[PDB]
């Protein structure tokens, strides 16, 4: 599942036992409801422009 | 940087200046507060390991604007593998004597997953990479920092597509640019990020490492295949620091 568009995850994919699939992501981010959605919980998360977020 | 544009300032603020005596060295990627990813070739002819400066939110070399945040380099980690005057394993992991503060203008490039890189990243075709290098062959390096987008390649399409005693393209390695002469980076931008942008974030990809002359007809630049050297970053940063700046640590 992972192999194919990123497994629909927006950041980490892991295949597990079956056709199970957990999206996971980068420290500084927290995985949403919908299973697949990276959100910042820190006011500087990685990979981020301030100056366009804030825009 | 050959035929790139300004990066407007705080819109690079993973890049880091690297700095010996004072003198322009090398760039790097800042990649968590204490942590910078460079090259391991801006090494080779360091005697003054206690001169080693990485410079955060910096922007125009000729102004001190107040967004600059300067940390003393506390150790260099370079592969057990990688061989000086030579091309293969070109990647060091630099250990900030403290951490840098996160601002607006100084902000860590995600170091991602070996998984989600080799998967996903490596089919991104552009990039983006930077620094304060030679703005032409044989020029001038500029002083305010610069940034590019280079179109990555598959190695056998490198292989083809090249023209030319030159060093074969391993799989710790990637060619990304143009084969025209118009835009490539130079050995000045050495150790800076070649980032890739995925679902709304950026990622480090690929490392400035070598190639011909700089923007020369018939060649790519060459990168740092990064995503070979995930689990051995990791690893690395979860150590305990050793005495002396410069550590070789066995790869993989
Ligand atoms: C010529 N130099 C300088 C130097 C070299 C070595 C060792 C130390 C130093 S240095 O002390 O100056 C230290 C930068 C601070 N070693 C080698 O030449 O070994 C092979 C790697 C190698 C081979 C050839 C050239 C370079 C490195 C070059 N970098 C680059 C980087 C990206 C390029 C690109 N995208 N397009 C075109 C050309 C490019 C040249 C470079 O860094
Ligand atoms: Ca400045």
């Amino acid at each position: 599942i992972c192999v194919n568009e990123n497994g629909g995850c927006e950041q980490y994919c892991s295949d597990h036992t079956g056709t199970k699939r957990s999206c996971r992501c980068h420290e500084g981010y927290s995985l949403l409801a919908d299973g697949v959605s990276c959100t910042p919980t820190v006011e500087y998360p990685c990979g981020k422009i301030p100056i366009l977020e804030k825009r | 940087i050959v035929g790139g544009k300004v990066c407007p300032k705080g819109e690079c603020p993973w890049q880091v200046l690297l700095l010996v005596n004072g003198a322009q060295l090398c760039g790097g990627t800042l990649i968590n507060t204490i942590w910078v990813v460079s090259a391991a070739h801006c090494f080779d002819k360091i005697k003054n390991w206690r001169n080693l400066i990485a410079v955060l939110g910096e922007h125009d070399l000729s102004e001190h604007d107040g967004d600059e945040q300067s940390r003393r380099v506390a150790q260099v980690i370079i592969p057990s593998t990688y061989v000086p005057g030579t091309t293969n394993h070109d990647i060091a992991l630099l250990r900030l004597h403290q951490p840098v503060v996160l601002t607006d203008h100084v902000v860590p490039l995600c170091l991602p997953e070996r998984t989600f890189s080799e998967r996903t990243l490596a089919f991104v075709r552009f990039s983006l990479v930077s620094g304060w290098g030679q703005l032409l062959d044989r020029g001038a390096t500029a002083l305010e920092l610069m940034v590019l987008n280079v179109p990555r390649l598959m190695t056998q399409d490198c292989l083809q597509q090249s023209r030319k005693d030159s060093p074969n393209i391993t799989e710790y390695m990637f060619c990304a640019g143009y084969s025209d002469g118009s835009k490539d980076s130079c050995k000045g931008d050495s150790g800076g990020p070649h980032a890739t942008h995925y679902r709304g974030t950026w990622y480090l990809t690929g490392i400035v490492s070598w190639g011909q002359g700089c923007a020369t007809v018939g060649h790519f630049g060459v990168y740092t295949r990064v995503s070979q050297y995930i689990e051995w970053l990791q690893k690395l940063m979860r150590s305990e620091p050793r005495p002396g700046v410069l550590l070789r640590a066995p790869f993989p």
